[PDB]
């Protein structure tokens, strides 16, 4: 059954480009092509049906062109509301199958995050737990280091992190960090302290605070 | 106007049945065909079937053995039935429209579907107010942690939607077989906690809902 190849898995690119995501079918006699626009965490959107007719309200700088094996995707102008996964369906035969996925990705200048440290709420502490939570909001690129710290020693143990899609307004990413003890290790020691690494500045961004204050 | 909307378990252990039930609105099921999809963590999507408007259905040959898809005309609704799932059958589960008997023009929402022999469990959840008054910048960033859930998803958002700029939902990390999240929200500091702002958490597979107000801490 047909294989719809999608060889760059990523794609990069500025506001106002043009960028083409390209699919290349296994076989066909076919512009039997759909093209979607899939944004982080909802449903998929036609944008090209025919491999070069447009979806209704779908803005005109989104065009596509190809017969046979080959089809390209072009965005014209391209905004930050265009963060999102494009892919192909093939139609011509079953079973109906999917390119893998190219995520845009936007470049934008360099920007520092916003750093942020809670300690255990006593809701959580009532139940014998205690996670202390760092955010590290609106930074760009991507690329960043958390180092946690208790009573000014490294803590790699217990660190869960997890990192937002690209924002569709700023370009930005967005990370959180939560360093996960129990009440009897949160309560042996007093300082907690997030320190956020981004080439934004040679210095960490150092958030803390004392159990005991 | 064309709309389409699965409600399906959330959870189901290894070797029972899925089912699940597409309601659309804004055409007419037997115009147009409806296909079913999925999209399993981190994979591509898959087609798994379809049922064309005069009735028909055709499915990958891989699902054969174990799907069913039918429909009610009446209610404008497509069911999915795909039995013996496996781990791997967790996945975003998704029906579309097709023009006719052609292209896939509109998806529904997804529902998520995990295959597991464990337990719902609902989230706790916490709030995440500032340390002791950490200065005043303009803005203030508070936060609420989702710990603690099984399964995926849960919904986020703060009073009850009315506060959407400058919110960050993370996605969940699992640890010791149960989900966390957090969602942070900033707010201008002069306006909280004056005026109140509350998470509200919904974890449909335990059918709760937890709306955690944020209060500065008493320390
Ligand atoms: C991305 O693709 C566009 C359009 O793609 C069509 O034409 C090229 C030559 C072909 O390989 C297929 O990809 C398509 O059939 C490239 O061409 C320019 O862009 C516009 C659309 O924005 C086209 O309609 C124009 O024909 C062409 N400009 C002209 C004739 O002045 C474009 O080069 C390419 N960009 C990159 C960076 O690869």
């Amino acid at each position: 059954e047909i294989v719809m190849t999608q060889s760059p898995k990523f794609m990069s690119t500025s506001i106002g480009d043009r960028v083409n995501i390209t699919c290349k079918a296994t076989q066909n006699v076919r512009t039997a092509v759909t093209w979607y626009q899939q944004k982080p965490g909802q449903s998929p959107q036609a944008l090209i049906f025919l491999a070069s007719n447009r979806h209704t309200g779908v803005p005109a700088r989104f065009t596509g062109s190809g017969s046979g094996t080959d089809f390209t995707l072009t965005i014209n102008n391209v905004k930050s509301e265009d963060l999102a996964d494009y892919f192909c369906l093939q139609h011509w035969n079953y079973p109906l199958t999917f390119g893998s996925g190219t995520k845009l990705e936007i470049k934008r200048a360099d920007a520092a995050p916003t750093v942020s440290i809670f300690p255990p709420s006593s809701e959580q502490l009532t139940s014998g737990g205690a996670s202390v939570v760092c955010f590290l909001n609106n930074f760009y690129p991507k690329d960043i280091n958390v180092k946690w710290k208790i009573d000014g020693s490294e803590r790699q143990n217990g660190v869960l992190n997890s990192w937002t899609d690209q924002d569709s307004k700023d370009s930005t990413y967005s990370m959180s960090s939560t360093l996960t003890l129990t009440k009897d290790e949160y309560e042996r020691h007093n300082s907690y302290t997030c320190e956020a690494t981004h080439k934004t500045s040679t210095s960490p961004i150092v958030k803390s605070f004392n159990r005991n204050e | 106007e064309v709309k389409l909307l699965e409600s399906g378990p959330g959870l189901v252990a290894p070797s029972e049945s899925l089912s699940i039930t597409c309601t659309i609105s804004g055409f007419s099921l037997t115009d147009d065909g409806v296909s079913w999809i999925r999209q399993p963590p981190g994979k591509g999507l898959e087609w798994l079937g379809v049922i064309w408007g005069g009735g028909s259905t055709y499915f990958n040959s891989l699902f054969k053995s174990r799907l069913s898809i039918t429909r009610d005309n009446s209610k404008s609704q497509v069911f999915l039935e795909m039995d013996s799932l496996q781990t791997d059958d967790t996945a975003m589960y998704y029906c579309a429209k097709h023009d006719g008997h052609e292209t896939m023009d509109y998806w529904g929402q997804g529902t998520s579907v995990t295959v597991s022999s464990s337990k719902t469990t609902p989230p706790s959840v916490y709030p995440l107010a500032p340390g002791s008054a950490a200065q005043t910048n303009s803005m203030v960033t508070l936060g609420c942690l989702v710990k603690g859930y099984f399964p995926e998803p849960v919904t986020v958002t703060w009073n009850s939607g009315s506060l959407s700029s400058g919110v960050h939902t993370f996605p969940a990390v699992l640890q010791s077989d149960l989900y966390t999240l957090s969602s942070s929200v900033t707010v201008p500091s002069s306006t909280w906690p004056s005026e109140t702002v509350t998470c509200n958490v919904a974890h449909p597979a335990s059918s709760t809902k937890v709306d955690k107000k944020i209060v500065p801490r008493d320390c």
